[PDB]
């Protein structure tokens, strides 16, 4: 999955 | 609420004390209490809010795409018929999913949201009202999915144009904002040009800006741009 | 209880699920359904509700360990005075382990123990019935810390006794029941020398049965023999 | 912290 914050 | 009894800065204590235990159910109930007594939310605070809820989420999340990834196969052909239970137990965790989502977007709604002047604040939880109309989309298959995702995409635009115009291109939350808009764009609206162009663009005019900033600031915006390269690296 | 109305095998096959997802409390909660169907547990639902319970209550320790020292820290000698919520939080998970542990202390007792007449599912009850009086133990401080610990002890030593005249030295059930009695002494009951004793003589009478196992078998057996050296190595 | 199974 990407990144996310 | 449970919480109505407990004094804000209790709330706020136990919150940073449940946080050192992992216990991030305990961390969100606390913060849904303080969020509850209806003052604004500092900084520190604002974060604890993301961070707690981000958590319980988070750990939903990766437990509904185990059972989808179960259920997906047992609809596969020669895959043998297993009765209803991988259905309903994915149901069950969507649904409490769901239920976090509506509890922090309730919150967001009533009233931090309108609350919020700066654009620190009024960019932190319009981001948070995006990201978690998102989660709702992730498990969307019914008459109101374009709208969850319209919803998710108008939050996040209200924050991208405010950011924009009131805060440096470095900025941790433009940055973080940015980020999770250009997911967005690759994972739920089908638009994968668009998440690259948004990450490269935010990813650069952040490079333009670093010369501004203090040791520590650098350290802080240059963390979230290489989750933006690591975006970038994966997609292309 | 709410799995009163779902299947034995459904809430078998959904414990399955839950430990594939790291859902322990479902897991847990799944289990517990199972076992108030009232009919006897094979040797891989027993697992499962081991592996459920242990999970939770090993989370619940973990937590309850970080805010004992917290709270430990600040009656230290000049820490500064922050009021009754560092206690009360402790507290607060104090109760909940206790309520897991008492959840599970109930199913051995209604009625899992009486009705098991095979050695390899009276020493697992037996086991984890010392087990969930330990973990009563290590947050006791009361007037019946005595008699909990006393009852750890006596749940180890009736499973200790059918262990040694029932299975071979090298049976993983015999294995970890003795690690984890020797665990008891060490940390729980003050005899550190009793602990290493008993981790030592049961290596030593493993080792000499391993020439009686097939290839899988020594792997199992071996795993845990491990697991007393390296506490061996621990406390030497 | 020692090791139990
Ligand atoms: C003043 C204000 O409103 N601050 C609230 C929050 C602190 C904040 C989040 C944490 N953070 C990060 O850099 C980071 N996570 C993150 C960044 C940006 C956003 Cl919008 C959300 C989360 C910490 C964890 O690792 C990733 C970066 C500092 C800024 C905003
Ligand atoms: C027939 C029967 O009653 N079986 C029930 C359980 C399977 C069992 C536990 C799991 N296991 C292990 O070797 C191990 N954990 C463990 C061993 C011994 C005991 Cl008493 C409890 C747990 C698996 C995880 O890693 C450590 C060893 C096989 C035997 C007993
Ligand atoms: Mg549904
Ligand atoms: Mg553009
Ligand atoms: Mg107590
Ligand atoms: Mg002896």
């Amino acid at each position: 999955f990407p990144a996310t914050v | 609420g449970a919480m109505g009894s407990m004094e804000r800065a209790s709330l706020i204590q136990k919150a940073k004390l449940a946080e050192q235990a992992e216990r991030y159910e305990d961390m969100a109930a606390f913060m849904k209490g303080a969020v509850e007594k209806g003052e604004e939310l500092s900084c520190e605070e604002r974060n604890l809010l993301s961070v707690a809820y981000k958590n319980v989420v988070g750990g939903q999340r990766a437990a509904w795409r185990v059972l989808s990834s179960i259920e997906q196969k047992s609809n596969e052909e020669g895959s043998e018929e297993k009765g209803p239970e991988v259905r309903e137990y994915r149901e069950k965790v969507e649904t409490e999913l769901q239920g976090v989502c509506d509890t922090v977007l309730g919150l967001l709604d009533s009233h931090l949201i309108k609350e919020a002047g700066d654009a620190e604040s009024r960019v932190f939880y319009l981001k948070m009202k995006g990201d978690y109309y998102r989660y709702l989309a992730e498990v969307a298959t019914g008459d109101d999915k374009k709208r969850i995702i319209d919803s998710a995409r108008s939050a996040y635009q209200e924050a991208m144009d405010i950011s924009k115009k009131e805060m440096p291109p470095t900025n941790p939350i433009r940055l973080g904002l940015a980020l999770n808009f250009s997911v967005f764009h690759y994972e739920i609206a089908n638009s994968p040009e668009e998440a690259i162009s948004l990450a490269k663009t935010t990813f650069d005019e952040a490079m333009a800006d670093l010369h501004t900033l203090s040791e520590d600031s650098y350290k802080d915006s240059t963390l979230i741009m290489q989750l933006l390269r690591d975006n970038l690296t994966l997609w292309t």
